[PDB]
RNA sequence: AAACUCCAGUUGACACAAAAUAGACUACGAAAGUGGCUUUAACAUAUCUGAACACACAAUAGCUAAGACCCAAACUGGGAUUAGAUACCCCACUAUGCUUAGCCCUAAACCUCAACAGUUAAAUCAACAAAACUGCUCGCCAGAACACUACGAGCCACAGCUUAAAACUCAAA
């Protein structure tokens, strides 16, 4: 199976951590 | 229970080696051990160089000490042997005769594993 | 009825189960000459059971005995004892060919 | 002797963790791998070195 | 079959003899088969000891001229 | 460092034929697996990667030994056709 | 007698002689064949340095050092300096699996030295220091 | 605890052992044995103090007594090894398993349940 | 049977009395645990 | 292939037909195309060997069942 | 190229680090884990299932306090590459990997295949993968995304974890 589902959660988690770090 | 002490002694003269064996045996008796037999496997060159107590040893005499001691007596004896400068190496192990070797029927041939994959036509 | 019908039996021609060379014999870590027969004469590496031909039980026994002997000053580690280089050859391995 | 395959692979019956994880099914194919050509190597380097050594001297 | 135990013992003690099997002949009787027939006949007498019966069967063939060379 | 030297992995040169002795030494190291061990020890192989490599080699060995057995088993059939024309 | 590939034991008595010198008294030619350079040093039985040579000391620098011909050049030079001090027979102790593992030994042969024994002393830890990480090539 | 001069359970009934040398008596005692052989005598002591028929090893009383001896060993084992997580789970499962055995014994034979609790010093508590 | 067998063995053991004499006996005698095995399972003893 | 010669001779002597060679696909199911619109298929097929040379069931065994042709196979 | 040249090679002395070969073995443990040697203690349950309100554990990374220094190595610095290279290559070095004590409670913690007792017969069976099912019980799931998110609550956690939405949007995923 492709990792398309995992990639979407990968980007959401990465942006969430940067957002948390930023503020 | 019954133990075997693989004792390797520094190559010394007969009076010095005889004193060392008696002194080592007395340590077991002072710790409740009941010495069974004292064996002499001879003296041969050590397979590898052993350093102990700032001494370089190239030859050593082999002896085996068989004794009956409680479980708590094993730990104390190991500490004793380390401080002895005339002992090249001392290890306490179970006596191999205490363990009973189970009788072996032979060798059973292992059949090739089957039904590991489906019989579908790939 | 008929007396020639086959009967139920175990195989009478069944050969006895094969045994390793060390079957029924004790293996001791102080028995260096026996132990050296199962290590390479150049590297001292412990041969596999495909070379020694031993069974599963004795292969474990030899491996445990060799490791105990090496740390207790009975068996050399990097090489095989030269005094035991003339023992009978029991390992199915050839280097020069 | 071929290593045994009893209990090596993860299956329904096997209770233990898998031993082997083959990326392909362990089934003999109808073909063998083709012969691989030997990798090329520089030749007559020793003779070339000897010949070139005298040129430096002469 | 019952006689298969006899054949297993015969091949274990004596082994295959120098005589060659001829499976083409439908009535071929090998040395092992001849040993079984004598073994069966002596069993009917009343002997129940395997070791005693086995040795006596071999002696009968020797008296008849059958060569029985053991593995040893 | 504490063992006797010039005993382990030592090959004597016979009649000055150094080429044969070196190949003998190389083959002995290969058979005992020393040559392959050194190459994999140049860079650390993580435990996850080592198990994957070992499983691949073990699966490779099973297929190689099984295919080799079949080739030897069927090698007797490599003779000429006994029923040519049929 | 039949030739034995196993070296004679120093303690034992052996009839093998090389120019009147026993196996234990033969000078040793240690070879360190790394992936990038080859270092050859010849020493006598009493650990006395006799001759030393390498690709870096024989007109090879940078990537040129990690070649067989560069190691062969060092081997010839190492033999030449050893031969001045009276070295004839050597015992080869090669360390490493570099490209100059065998070519460096050839230089010793062509330089006038005789090889009687070959020994591999490559350091193989038995479990030791964790090596560097894998390269993402 | 049983005295360190007490003989082994296997050798406690051999005839003529009272007339053997003191060296042999020391060998056959608990001093020259491991901890497990001590537990056999400890279990046997309770198997006769409490159980009406000590020779029945499959009864609920025997199982509770046998399991109680193991629980005591784990408490001794964890006393020396405070960070041994493997035996800590074994202790907690054995305690829970004994309570299940106590529940079945109490609901079927209450009179012996009093004797088991008295003999082993067990204070049965209803779960919250 | 084992108790009777074990009881007789103690009569020839090492104690605080037979200490010096038993030590000297060992220094004169030898033993050879080492033995070899062939392809037929036959045991070969060291002749020394 | 060992008995291919014998079976062909036996068929000729008894005035019947034999097919001991490679079985081209569609000899029975597509016979009207290979031979002609008015070809007559066998009313009985006899297999002296029911396996091909790869130790698998002969193709004609399945084909004859499709064409409702009874088969006698060893 | 940089770096080193207080360097390299041979020899001797020389661990609080890591455990060739055996291992073509397939064992142990609840899982995580476990592959140098010795010793001690020790591997629950005489029916099964069963607590995501409970208790005890849980690779690695990380926090806290005191130590150990070989190697490896986030970050960082230097060298190179490149349009740029905050990367891939090279070198140096720190946190960290180790030990003691207390935390943290996450993983593709995946053999993505629940525990126990069975069956290989019928319709075997979407596909692929590691053949198809029966009895019983527990856990869990109901279109995609928002969302390993917001809020509430609990937690030695305070840039965290666990539990876990909604509105708007799409006719697909
Ligand atoms: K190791
Ligand atoms: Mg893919
Ligand atoms: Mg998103
Ligand atoms: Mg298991
Ligand atoms: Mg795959
Ligand atoms: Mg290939
Ligand atoms: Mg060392
Ligand atoms: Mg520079
Ligand atoms: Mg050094
Ligand atoms: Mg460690
Ligand atoms: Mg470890
Ligand atoms: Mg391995
Ligand atoms: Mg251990
Ligand atoms: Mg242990
Ligand atoms: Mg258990
Ligand atoms: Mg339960
Ligand atoms: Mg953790
Ligand atoms: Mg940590
Ligand atoms: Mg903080
Ligand atoms: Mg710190
Ligand atoms: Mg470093
Ligand atoms: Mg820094
Ligand atoms: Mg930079
Ligand atoms: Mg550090
Ligand atoms: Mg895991
Ligand atoms: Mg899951
Ligand atoms: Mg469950
Ligand atoms: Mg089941
Ligand atoms: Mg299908
Ligand atoms: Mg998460
Ligand atoms: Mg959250
Ligand atoms: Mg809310
Ligand atoms: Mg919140
Ligand atoms: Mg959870």
């Amino acid at each position: 199976k492709n990792v398309l589902k995992i990639r979407r959660r990968k980007m959401n988690h990465h942006k969430y951590r940067k957002l948390v770090k930023k503020t | 229970p019954r133990y075997e002490l693989a004792l390797i002694l520094k190559a010394m003269q007969r009076p010095e080696t005889a004193a060392t064996l008696k002194r080592t045996i007395e340590a077991l008796m002072d710790r409740g051990a009941i010495v069974r037999d004292l064996e002499n496997l001879g003296e041969r060159a050590l397979p590898y160089r052993i350093s102990a107590h700032s001494q370089q040893h190239n030859r050593g005499g082999y002896f085996l000490v068989d004794f009956y001691a409680p479980t708590a007596a094993v730990e104390s004896m190991v500490e004793h042997l380390s401080r002895d400068i005339d002992v090249i190496r001392g290890n306490i192990v179970k006596h191999p005769l205490t363990q009973e070797l189970k009788e072996c029927e032979g060798i059973v041939p292992v059949p090739l594993a089957e039904k590991l994959y489906s019989t579908k036509k790939r | 009825s008929n007396e020639d019908l086959p009967i139920s039996m175990e195989n009478p021609y069944k050969e006895p189960l094969k045994k390793c060379i060390l079957c029924g014999k004790h293996v001791d870590y102080k028995n260096v000459q026996l132990l050296s027969q199962f290590v390479s004469p150049f590297t001292g590496c412990i041969y596999g059971r495909h070379i020694t031909g031993l069974c599963g039980k004795k292969q474990k026994e030899i491996t445990k005995a060799i490791k105990r002997a090496q740390i207790m000053g009975f068996m050399p580690v990097t090489y095989k004892d030269p005094a035991y280089l003339k023992d009978p050859k029991v390992c199915n391995i050839r280097y020069r060919e | 002797a071929t290593p045994s395959l009893r209990g090596r692979l993860a299956r329904f019956g096997n209770p233990r963790k898998p031993v082997l994880k083959p990326n392909k099914p362990l089934i003999l194919a109808n073909r063998v791998g083709e012969r691989r050509r030997e990798k090329g190597e520089a030749t007559c380097i020793t003779e070339m070195s000897v010949m070139m050594a005298c040129w430096k001297q002469n | 079959y019952h006689e298969d135990r006899i054949r297993a013992k015969f091949y274990s003690v004596y082994g295959s003899g120098q005589r060659a099997f001829d499976l083409f002949n439908p009535n071929f009787k090998s040395t092992c088969q001849r040993f079984v027939e004598k073994y069966t006949e002596l069993q009917k007498l009343g002997e129940t000891d395997e070791e005693k019966l086995f040795v006596e069967t071999g002696k009968a063939l020797l008296a008849e001229g059958v060569i029985l060379r053991r593995v040893g | 460092a504490k063992h006797l030297k010039f005993i382990a992995r030592t090959v004597m040169v016979q009649e000055g034929n150094v080429e044969s002795a070196y190949r003998t030494l190389n083959r002995i190291l290969t058979m005992d697996g020393l040559i392959e061990d050194i190459k994999h020890r140049r860079y650390y192989e993580k435990p996850c990667r080592r198990r994957q490599r070992e499983s691949y080699e073990r699966c490779r060995r099973i297929y190689n030994m099984e295919m080799a057995r079949k080739i030897n088993f069927l090698m007797r059939k490599n003779r000429a056709d006994p029923w040519q024309g049929c | 007698t039949k030739f034995s590939i196993y070296p004679p034991i120093p303690g034992e008595e052996s009839s093998l002689r090389w120019a009147g010198k026993k196996f234990e008294e033969i000078p040793i030619a240690h070879i360190k064949a790394s992936h990038n350079n080859t270092q050859i040093q010849v020493v006598s039985a009493s650990n006395e340095p006799l001759a030393f040579a390498s690709c870096g000391t024989e007109g090879f620098r940078n990537a040129k050092k990690g070649t067989g011909i560069a190691a062969q050049t060092a081997g010839i030079a190492a033999a030449a300096r050893a031969k001045q001090k009276g070295v004839i027979h050597i015992r080869v102790v090669v360390k490493g699996l570099g490209p100059g593992r065998l070519s460096a030994m050839h230089g010793l042969i062509m330089g006038g030295l005789e090889v009687i024994s070959i020994t591999d002393n490559t350091p193989i830890p038995h479990x030791g220091c964790r090596p560097r990480k894998a390269r993402k090539l | 605890d049983p005295p360190p001069s007490t003989l082994l359970k296997d050798y406690q009934n051999v005839p003529g052992i009272e007339k053997v040398d003191d060296v042999v008596k020391r060998l056959l005692s608990l001093e020259m044995a491991n901890k497990k052989e001590m537990l056999k005598i400890k279990q046997e002591q309770f198997m006769k103090k409490i159980v009406a028929n000590p020779e029945d090893t499959r009864s609920l009383e025997a199982r509770i007594i046998a399991l109680s001896v193991k629980i005591r060993s784990y408490e001794e084992h964890l006393e020396k090894h405070r960070k041994d997580k493997a035996h800590k789970r074994y202790l907690l499962m054995s305690i829970d398993q004994r309570k299940k055995m106590l529940k079945n014994l109490r609901n079927t034979n209450y009179d012996v349940f009093e004797k088991i609790c008295w003999g082993l010093g067990i204070e049965y508590t209803f779960p919250p | 049977r084992e108790v009777l067998q074990l009881q007789e063995e103690v009569k020839n053991f090492i104690t605080r009395e037979n200490l010096e004499a038993r030590v000297e006996a060992a220094l004169d005698s030898r033993k050879n645990y080492n033995w070899a095995i062939t392809r037929e399972g036959l045991v070969v003893r060291p002749q020394r | 292939r060992q008995f291919s010669y014998l079976i062909e001779n036996m068929a000729r002597d008894c005035g019947e037909y034999a097919h001991t060679r490679y079985f081209r696909g569609g000899m029975l199911t597509n016979a009207r195309l290979l031979f002609g619109p008015t070809v007559r298929l066998p009313d009985l097929i006899i297999f002296l060997h029911t396996l091909n040379n790869i130790f698998e069931p002969h193709v004609a065994v399945r084909d004859a069942a499709k064409m409702n042709i009874p088969t006698v196979g060893i």
